């Protein structure tokens, strides 16, 4: 879990390797809040954050 | 508005002088927030050694700033020579349980299979249930809304009363939801349609549940239709009747209690229309007198002859259908038609929602969005000579 | 071929189209097929006025709808046009649109005190701009040198010689390309520069007292297991190098890593391509009061007129004064009633 200094303050994100299956080796990128409740794409995070933040430049999978 | 509302606050204090000799009880309380939903439940509790009742109610705020709750208060009704009888509330009306709900209550109605268990209505197109038993009385300052079940997909709320589980409701799809909650798993809060009903063109309104027919429901909407609807018709799409119902849109429907073939529609066309299931292309009665739109129309569980309907126009009439025609006076013509039994002034702004109390005979609830919430029984003598 | 304005139903402004074929059935009516020009907002600024875009929408029409005829040019024909030419009649198109798929060929400038720099003034021809180029710059290689490219070609052979016997005293062609890499080539100009292009005083350099130097980049320096961490760490959080040292080689500057990642990419190995409140109850002298002097409160009337007034002294007076002293009809009647007298 990694800091995401892009994202306000106590926001991480993780990246996972898929370990088998159709896609084994591909990567899933996931973000965690400050209280820990876990994200799993732009626009989930968007409807999150609301306008307390613009992501339309964000990157999810890079965090940047 | 600086003029208007003189003459309404005028109005009021008129009303208010005149109370003791329209009605036997006036009870009013100012919420903190308006509410747009209120329901007797059915239960009564009567302490020992009184000289009073304990009813309760479903009442919800609808602030867009604070933190929304779905209300029960509970009000205290009597049991039945210096003139008058005034007193001020202090203690009466109180409430007893505030849930904290995701934005604002547009409507919320009880189970009556399980009266614990409140479905509620929100703005958007899903329908939350709370069980008052499990929350606590008094929410914390969070706001962190815990319902029980989320059911996924107009104020369109009606529980069947005789098929346990199953809800209905309008959506901002122009069709009409059907959930089912008599088995859910145990795995899964959020729950999906059963059927969606198609039929309408414009905004589904107002749907309600036939009373003793399990299957068979109608609906209401701005395309100015009642359609009568069957869940055991293949076809989800066309409805098993529909009828040009109104001249405008039409938003509230009711069923008699007394009567399986008789209902009412009100709508947008200043007119409560009363209709028939065995012949619904004749429309058996239009009443007239409201001065704006009519939003909500309720029967009566005492008496089948009377109804009350609502709007935008501040006041309630109450009509009693059991002496249309009657031979009155040309004098008493300009006041209105015999039907119209009574009219009710407390109000200053739109009437949202009123009920009709189940126990205690004709005892109303009504509210509206000056935040005034008034408990009241029209005077003796008026409902009979 | 030729461009039509057809009739808008709706009052609007004209529907533009090309005829591509006209018509004329054995009744001697005329009918006209043509290929649509969208309006921009039809389309479902940069767009001009006259706008209009070539559809693959195919539609026919009777010549009754035809009301005029116009051009619709070429974008460059369009800004040819003379002031005096400009009508009504002339459109353009620049864009064909897929009417199905919705498919279409293939920020201010600011002034003031906060945004322009404060422009520096040339040096008077005796003012100096005083910049310490030591405090700048330190130079590296100098480009004038006694040397040939014969000479440094040949003491860049030597510095990759040492290097692979310098790593031969603690595979054979793996040490001397692990000499050769670029690191040791760099290491052998600065080597020489240093020495101010002295290549007898340069080799001395590399090896200072009979024995020689090492330099390995990164990609060679790394142990097998750190290597092996590597390749885990990439697999797991793919190239987010910050977390890749945190949490898998914490003992190894970020930097460093950035430059082993690069190096390791080109890996033999590696093959990743493919108000007012109240209450009210009434009391019973006051019910009885209403019923008494039901002459004068008028029940039936006063329960339509709550905002009239009742004269509350009157009935008060009347019922102290003269104080020694139903059924509904069921709804089956009505509805009967109602059918009976109909609307």
């Amino acid at each position: 879990r990694m800091d995401c200094p892009a994202l306000p303050p106590g926001w991480k994100k993780e990246e996972v390797i898929r370990k088998s299956g159709l896609s084994a080796g591909k990567s899933d990128v996931y973000y965690f809040s400050p209280s820990g409740k876990k994200f799993r794409s732009k626009p989930q995070l968007a409807r999150y954050l609301g306008n307390t933040v613009d992501l339309s430049s964000f990157d999810f999978r890079t965090g940047k | 508005d600086a003029v208007e509302e003189r003459v309404i606050n005028e109005e009021y204090k008129i009303w208010k002088k005149n109370t003791p000799f329209l009605y036997d009880l006036v009870m009013t309380h100012a919420l903190e927030w308006p509410s747009l939903t209120a329901q007797w439940l059915p239960d009564v509790t009567r302490p020992e050694g009184k000289d009073f009742s304990i009813h309760r109610l479903v009442l919800g705020t609808h602030t867009s700033d604070e933190q929304n709750h779905l209300v029960i208060a509970s009000v205290q009704l009597p049991n039945d020579g210096e003139f008058g009888g005034f007193g001020s509330v202090s203690g009466k009306i109180e409430i007893e349980i505030k849930i904290n709900h995701e934005g604002e209550v547009n409507r919320a109605r009880y189970m009556p299979q399980n009266p614990c268990i409140i479905a509620t209505k929100t703005p958007s197109s899903d329908v939350l249930v709370f069980d008052y038993t499990k929350h606590p009385s008094k929410p914390d300052p969070s706001g962190e809304c815990n319902p029980d079940l989320r059911l996924r997909g107009g104020y369109g709320l009606s529980w069947n009363p005789n098929l346990s589980g199953h809800l209905l409701s309008a959506s901002d799809d122009h069709t009409i939801c059907l959930w089912d909650i008599s088995a859910v798993p145990k795995e899964g809060k959020v729950v999906d349609a059963k059927t969606i009903f198609t039929g309408h063109t414009a905004v589904v309104e107002d749907v309600s549940w036939h009373l003793l027919h399990e299957s068979l429901f109608g609906s209401v909407a701005d395309d100015q239709k009642l359609m009568i609807w069957d869940t055991r018709s293949n076809n989800t799409s066309k409805p098993s009747h529909s009828v040009d119902a109104h001249t405008a849109e039409v938003n509230c429907l009711s069923f008699n209690p007394y009567s399986e073939f008789i209902l009412a529609t009100g709508s947008a066309d200043k007119t409560v229309a009363l209709w028939d299931l065995r012949n619904l292309k004749l429309k058996l009665h239009s009443f007239e007198s409201h001065k704006d739109e009519i939003f909500q129309v309720q029967w009566s569980p005492h008496n089948e002859t009377i109804l009350a309907s609502s709007g935008t126009d501040r006041r309630l009439n109450v009509w009693d259908l059991s002496k249309i025609g009657e031979e009155q006076s040309p004098e008493d013509a300009e006041d209105g038609p015999p039907e119209l039994l009574f009219i009710h002034g407390g109000h200053t702004a739109k009437i949202s929602d009123f009920s009709w109390n189940p126990n205690e005979p004709w005892v109303i609830c009504s509210v509206s969005e000056d935040n005034i919430m008034q408990v009241w029984q029209m005077a003796e003598n008026i409902y009979n000579d | 071929g030729d461009y039509v304005y057809f009739e808008n139903s709706s009052s609007n402004p004209y529907l533009i189209r090309r005829i591509e074929e006209l018509n004329k059935t054995a009744n001697g009516n005329v009918e006209a097929k043509v290929v649509c020009f969208y309006r921009r907002r039809d389309i479902s600024h940069q767009l001009r006025h006259r706008e209009l875009f070539l559809s693959r929408q195919l539609e026919s029409l009777p010549a009754t709808h035809i009301r005029g005829k116009c051009s619709v040019t070429l974008l460059n024909e369009t800004e040819s046009l003379k002031s005096y030419l400009e009508r009504e009649d002339f459109f353009f198109y620049s864009l064909v649109y897929d009417p199905q798929q919705k498919t279409l060929a293939d920020g201010e400038i600011r002034v003031g005190n906060r945004y322009q720099a404060d422009i520096t003034d040339l040096l008077k021809e005796g003012e100096e701009d005083g910049r310490d180029q030591s405090r700048l710059e330190t130079q590296v290689w100098e480009a004038h040198n006694p040397l040939t490219d014969k000479q440094i070609d040949q003491f860049l052979v030597v510095a990759r010689s040492v290097g692979t016997f310098a790593r031969a005293l603690d595979s054979l062609h793996m040490s001397a390309a692990a000499a050769s890499r670029d690191i040791t080539l760099f290491h052998a100009m600065d080597t020489l520069h240093k020495n101010i292009y002295d290549i007898s005083k340069a080799i001395s350099a590399l090896v200072p007292q009979g024995g020689p130097v090492l330099c390995r980049d990164e990609m060679e320096e790394w142990s097998a297991s750190e290597a092996n961490l590597f390749e885990e760490a990439l697999e797991k959080y793919g190239k987010d190098f910050t977390d890749i040292q945190q949490d898998f080689l914490p003992w190894k500057s970020l930097t460093s890593i950035i430059e082993y990642y690069y190096m390791w990419k080109t890996t033999d190995r590696y093959v990743q391509q493919k108000r007012q409140a109240f209450y009210l109850h009434t009391t019973k002298l006051t019910r009885i009061a209403r019923r008494l002097c039901r002459e004068i409160l008028r029940p039936w009337h006063a329960a339509r007129h709550p905002y009239l007034p009742i004269n509350s002294a009157a009935i008060k007076a009347e019922c102290t004064a003269r104080l020694p002293e139903a059924v509904r009809k069921p709804l089956e009647a009505v509805l009967r009633y109602l059918e009976t007298h109909p609307r």
